[PDB]
């Protein structure tokens, strides 16, 4: 039929379009016991499928650390900052501000069903969540927040699992 | 205190 | 006194007030644009116990059940106060009309009370503590904490 | 149409 | 018809029921233990317009002034109806004796009318709509909503 | 004492 | 000094003995221009003094409504029905029938010299007129009839006074 | 056209 190259190209274009449109289908917000709000799948996702972008304010590490030192003065702020490496620098998606975007509401597990990856579009990095296994309708979406800090775990013991 | 969400290479 | 001694004395005052349900130094008033509110009738000092957020303590299954029912009746107000305790979601549902005053206190992000979780031998309570000296005659206010887009769109007073 | 009260 | 057409037709009917003020299907009667009241003289179906709560529309600060003056004369009677509109508190002060019937409708927590806000060109009106089918001869009743400990002590019928 | 009539919400 | 209990019992004794005797001393009938009959004080009364009972047929609401509808058929009847609430029910002292009693003959004024009060003797309610101030001999006795309804005040404009 | 007397 088509070559691997053609299939990969057409797949990447579909992902680019989902990122650009901000379409966030197949998900609903629910209250999750012990976790606050979370996001539930309303349809099946297959392993490797695009689930959602982790969408918010893209900023650089120095700016992020400054914002965070201010947030730390107000214990009510909550933790919505997602730091990552892109090429030879470090960036952050700061999703502290409440929006209708769902990525920022997804909770943590070390044995979840989503994996975050970098998807750049013409030199602009995007953090996207991909299904790491098939996901059933009704499942809570979960991924590994990746914070191994002793101090973080002491204050947020749910990070342990 | 706070936790973070962190991705690395 | 040591920190521990001061903490024990505070815990004891708070436990006594939770027990008695005494709600002195407050009255209900109509506040323009807010419905009822609660106003101080005496000065409160920073750190003082003000009131318990008192209602039906329930867990998440019942809270969700009740939410779904309340949502079907537009005349029903919003009195459900959610919190985390021992890795579970709890809710003080103060929807039923009672004589208790915590349920009637209005919202501000720059108010004069702060809600704390206070545990008595494994039973959680939500209590309001004065975050600054409170003048006689001023409205009691605390941060409701719902910052969600869905809520602020419908209730813009949440933004301030 | 409804908001919550939420401990933070 | 489109939704827009159905909505505008509905709005116009309610606007016109308000503006004409005919107050059909009701009569004053003496009601045991309640003073005067209002009885249905026709069937009302659930959802039907019953009557406006008609009187003098004022803002909250003037309402508070009038309350204090009325309280000077225990014979006055309580005909003031507080409500919220566009982030402000208003009151329909129906103290003055007119030919309008809404002001004469008595209280129940198991009544047959529900009060709704209906605005016309930025002017708010309070209207009563049937909350169930009402048979001819039934007394019209709605929940006055005043739950204050003090009001209930002075007016024990508020409890039911 | 006077009572009132009040529409909640 | 007299105790509060003595004062209350002595107060009730004055009132209840005047109610029961019904002699209605210190008053006379006269013709008052534009009012019909009225009642004139022939002695001084002091503030708080019992003046006279509003005396007639004590009836409950169903009979009162029945009687109203009958009286309404005859313009010569006049308006002598005095409604009140007692123990969560509506009662009426119907003084329509002509008798020698004077309470039924007292005319209306919003700023009169008597106030009607509900007074219970051994579980039987009575409507009594009490002096609201010192009353001089020669005064017409007057109290507020209490009917402020638009229909009444437009048909009986003296109710506005 | 009848009025009443009413205790207030
Ligand atoms: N596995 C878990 N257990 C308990 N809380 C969790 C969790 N994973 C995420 N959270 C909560 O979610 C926060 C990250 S943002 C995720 C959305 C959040 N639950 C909300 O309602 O706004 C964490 O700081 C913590 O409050
Ligand atoms: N800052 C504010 N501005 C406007 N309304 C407010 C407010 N804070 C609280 N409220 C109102 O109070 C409700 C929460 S319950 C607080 C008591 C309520 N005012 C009452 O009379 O029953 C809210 O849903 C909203 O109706
Ligand atoms: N359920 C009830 N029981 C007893 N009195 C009632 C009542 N509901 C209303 N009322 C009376 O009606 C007043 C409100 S205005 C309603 C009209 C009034 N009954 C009148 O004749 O003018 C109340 O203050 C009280 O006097
Ligand atoms: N202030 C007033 N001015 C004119 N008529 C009055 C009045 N107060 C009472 N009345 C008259 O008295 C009636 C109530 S019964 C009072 C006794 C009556 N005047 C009589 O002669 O039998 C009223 O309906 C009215 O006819």
């Amino acid at each position: 039929r088509k070559s691997k190259a053609e299939l990969q190209s057409e797949e990447r274009k579909r992902i680019d379009e989902l990122i650009e449109s901000g379409k966030e289908e197949g998900m609903k917000i629910d209250l999750i016991d012990g976790k606050g709000r979370g996001v539930i799948a309303t349809k099946q996702f297959s392993r490797g499928d695009f689930v959602v972008e982790y969408h918010g304010d893209l900023i650089e590490i120095t700016d992020a650390k400054k914002r965070e030192a201010l947030y730390a003065q107000d214990p009510s702020t909550g933790c919505y900052m997602y730091y990552f490496q892109y090429l030879s620098k470090t960036y952050c998606v700061d999703a502290t501000r409440e929006t209708n975007r769902l990525g920022r509401l997804i909770n943590h597990s070390k044995c979840g069903n989503c994996q975050t990856k970098l998807h750049d579009i013409d030199g602009v990095p995007h953090l996207i969540l991909i299904a790491s296994r098939d996901i059933a309708a009704g499942e809570e979406l979960l991924y590994d927040y990746g914070d191994r800090s002793k101090a973080s775990i002491e204050a947020h013991p749910w990070l342990k699992h | 205190k706070r936790h973070r969400k962190v991705l690395r290479d």
